[PDB]
């Protein structure tokens, strides 16, 4: 990936605006509610199939925070995302056998959570930079063939 | 299948957005074109692809009328969108991989203006609607 | 939707494979597990995943029985497969992204045994059939 | 990727058994008939609104043969597939804008044409090696983010 100046500024600009606990918690809850089969991957996380149950779940809140800090590592290493995610990619395939469609579903949920928070500021140009970032992230998280 | 719950939720949204609907259509299409540039090839006629360009404005009204149609026809989307399904298969030959992209761009555009309507359970109802719309537009491919 | 032509082709295939159906299911399952190892998690209670093991043989029979039901219910798969859908969603919670995998492994398996049936138009009908079965199994997920 | 001896010998052995012209033409025709929306990428290959027309279309046969020789290129460079496919990835992404789902549709059609030709010799274990090769190929043909 070759990043433009606008893109680098936008991406760090977005993350500097997000409360990782709030936003991460909301993103993960959103995914497990909108695409409820993703719940299978967290079967050891408790009360999980009523919707107020997912929103109230402290384990889900914690794991959503973990996701946002994982994304932060790519924000601070934007020219070296693949290497940064080498262990996470192994984890999500070899160990957890997550189907890669799910990375897109979660990415879309995060985008929607972000768009609601930022409002008018999340223009198409801004969204374009965010989605390029998520596409690099998802490509690095998926099983590596090369 | 959409529950009566999903259907109410979708119709109420479409009601709330009425004022701003032409704008929402124009902006979401703008988003699709800029965010997912693979989609530009279907529109290599338009002089300008910016939000504010008259062809983007006009076609945005056109998409939104197709969706208010889908809303009117929500009980049998396959029947109600047969002609638009045919058009997207044979006159255009749109890759149905693209249907999902427009849907997301519309959800994103709505989230920027109406954030309070986007609780997770409501988002779930809207996503089932747009998935059903895409399946309906995909009916006539084969 | 399946056409009357697609349904005829599917019924004619199902007739031809009768003597070999239980072996088709066991082999297809053996293919899924080895070729797409992400599916093994759903079956981590079988010590022997080779297609001649007792659990794989016996579950291959069950799959082919669920598909014989789909053939019986071909006019409305959604209503016909409802219990199987709720099972794979709520008892088993199977990532519905795995349905297309199993369909592919059944097609591959069928191809190796019955290659003369795999004309392009026949293949199109069979694929439309397995797509509709998967969409039916996906019904109750949300 | 790392290849086992068995994987390496299986790939070379499968391709050693294929008529590239027969298999390639059958494969591309199968894709255009089973997944008709893929025709739109090929708007310069004559008439395509008909199975008989697709089946006897000489350009479709010629381009099917090209694809098999493109795959044969990966067979001869098993440990350097990404670089080998660098320019093809640019072509299929930046110039042609081929949705990546289409690579899986075509791969699936090849697998089924190959299965029908090879018969009981195309066992689960052979198919496993064949699918690993097509996943490596598809990964290197898609947009490169890294
Ligand atoms: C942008 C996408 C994602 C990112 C950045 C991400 C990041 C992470 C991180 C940092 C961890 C902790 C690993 C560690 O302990 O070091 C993790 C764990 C995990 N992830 Fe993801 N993940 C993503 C998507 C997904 C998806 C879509 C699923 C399921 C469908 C998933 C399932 C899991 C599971 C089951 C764990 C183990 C949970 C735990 O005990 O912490 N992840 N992920
Ligand atoms: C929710 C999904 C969609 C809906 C409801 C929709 C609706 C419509 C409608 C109402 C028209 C006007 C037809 C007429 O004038 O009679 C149209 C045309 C068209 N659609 Fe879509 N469409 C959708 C998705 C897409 C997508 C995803 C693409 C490609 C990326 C696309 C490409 C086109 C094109 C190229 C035209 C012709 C526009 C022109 O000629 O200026 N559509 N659509
Ligand atoms: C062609 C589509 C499928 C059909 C027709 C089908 C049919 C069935 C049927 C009829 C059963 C009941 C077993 C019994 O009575 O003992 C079953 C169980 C099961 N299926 Fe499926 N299934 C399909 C796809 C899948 C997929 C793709 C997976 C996972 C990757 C899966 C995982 C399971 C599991 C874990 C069980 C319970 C196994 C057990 O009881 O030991 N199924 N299926
Ligand atoms: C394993 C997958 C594929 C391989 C190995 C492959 C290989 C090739 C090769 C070697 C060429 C010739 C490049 C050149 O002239 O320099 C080519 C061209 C092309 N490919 Fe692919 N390809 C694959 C998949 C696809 C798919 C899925 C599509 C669309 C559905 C597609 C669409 C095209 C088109 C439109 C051209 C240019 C046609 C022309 O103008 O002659 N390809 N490909």
């Amino acid at each position: 990936v070759v990043w433009t100046d606008f893109e680098r500024a936008t991406i760090a600009d977005i993350f500097s605006k997000l409360d990782y606990e709030a936003v991460g918690g909301a993103t993960l809850a959103r995914c497990l509610i909108v695409y409820p089969w993703t719940q299978r991957y967290f079967g050891n996380f408790g009360n999980l199939y009523n919707a107020a149950a997912i929103m109230g779940n402290p384990m889900i809140a914690k794991h959503g925070t973990t996701i946002l800090h994982g994304l932060d590592r790519a924000v601070k290493n934007m020219d070296n995302i693949k290497a940064t995610y080498a262990e996470l990619s192994v984890l999500h395939s070899e160990k957890l056998h997550v189907d890669p469609d799910n990375f897109k579903l979660l990415s879309d949920c995060l985008t929607i959570v972000v768009a609601a928070q930022l409002g008018k500021a999340f223009s198409g140009e801004v969204q374009a930079a965010f989605q390029k970032f998520l596409s690099v992230v998802v490509s690095a998280l998926g099983k590596q063939y090369h | 299948s959409l529950s009566s719950k999903d259907k109410d939720a979708v119709k109420a949204l479409w009601g709330k957005i009425a004022d701003k609907a032409e704008e929402i259509g124009a902006d979401a299409l703008g988003r699709m074109l800029a965010v997912y540039p693979q989609t530009k090839t279907y529109f290599s006629h338009w002089k300008d692809l910016s939000p504010g360009s008259a062809p983007v404005n006009k076609h945005g009204k056109t998409i939104m009328g197709g969706l208010v149609d889908a809303v009117a026809s929500i009980d049998d989307l396959n029947a109600g969108l047969l002609a638009l399904s045919e058009l997207h298969a044979f006159t255009l030959r749109v890759d149905p991989a693209n249907f999902k992209i427009l849907s997301h761009c519309i959800l994103v555009q709505l989230a920027v203006k109406f954030p309070k309507d986007f609780t997770p359970e409501v988002h779930l109802s809207y996503d089932k609607f747009f998935s059903a719309v895409a399946r309906a537009l995909a009916e006539k491919y084969r």
